[PDB]
């Protein structure tokens, strides 16, 4: 086996380890981070030895050996944001990506606004958004507007 | 170090200020959207209205 | 706490950069939304001139 353990620490001191390979690209390692600590790759830059790492590069390319600590900086935003208007009149702003389920949307409306997802209904283009489908599925891309209605 | 302590809280100070200036433009887009939705409604009534008055121009010409 | 203060420095310089990048991306988004709203205003005129053009064509039927 060519496997090897690795540590990647946040700027706050919350440190995390992953089992990776020299083969792995940097975008792959970012994908691995998202898997444990849900942190989209468009919201993370990785630094090693005072160098930003290119997404499509290996650990071998930047000569990272077994159990080398790496530094993780968080971004303020990612690629894609969508808006949600309520009935009482307010728009909130969500940090999203196309492959988020509708479940994952309501989850971070609960984080922003405190309304349980159990009671949230989302509408786009007059259609009631089913939980297990993505933003891609309804053709929801950047800057689009959803409408929030509570029921049950 | 003393230089570093002064150096580092200056950088933390920039981080915070830039985070706030991020929200500046962020909530600015939120108002821009509601301004755009208010106008998307306003386009559509005219979009139908032009046909309304076009359908009563050809018929009215006969 | 000095290699600490240095290692924390280097990363803290890296953060200020990032948050600048993201602030200026947010700025360019709002400015893009602003010109998007500015051209929906254009449409409202397009569709208002058309109606009163049509309305002045049919009104002259006295």
């Amino acid at each position: 086996g060519s496997g090897m353990q690795i540590f990647v620490k946040t700027l706050t001191g919350k440190t995390i380890t992953l089992e990776v390979e020299p083969s792995d690209t940097i975008e792959n390692v970012k994908a691995k981070i998202q898997d444990k600590e849900g942190i989209p790759p468009d919201q993370q830059r990785l630094i090693f030895a005072g160098k930003q790492l290119e997404d499509g590069r290996t650990l071998s390319d930047y000569n990272i050996q077994k159990e080398s600590t790496l530094h993780l900086v968080l971004r303020l935003r990612g690629g894609m944001q969508i808006f949600v208007k309520t009935l009482t009149g307010k728009t909130i702003t969500l940090e999203v990506e196309p492959s988020d389920t509708i479940e994952n949307v309501k989850a971070k409306i609960q984080d922003k606004e405190g309304i349980p997802p159990d009671q949230q209904r989302l509408i786009f283009a007059g259609k009631q958004l089913e939980d297990g489908r993505t933003l891609s599925d309804y053709n929801i891309q950047k800057e689009s507007t959803l409408h929030l209605v509570l029921r049950l | 170090k003393q230089e570093l302590v002064t150096q580092n809280e200056l950088l933390k100070q920039q981080v915070k200020i830039f985070e706030e200036d991020f929200q500046r433009e962020r909530s600015d887009r939120e108002r821009m959207n509601e301004e755009k939705e208010e106008l998307k409604k306003q386009v559509e009534k005219l979009q139908a209205q032009v046909t309304l008055t076009n359908a009563q121009l050809k018929t009215l010409k006969e």
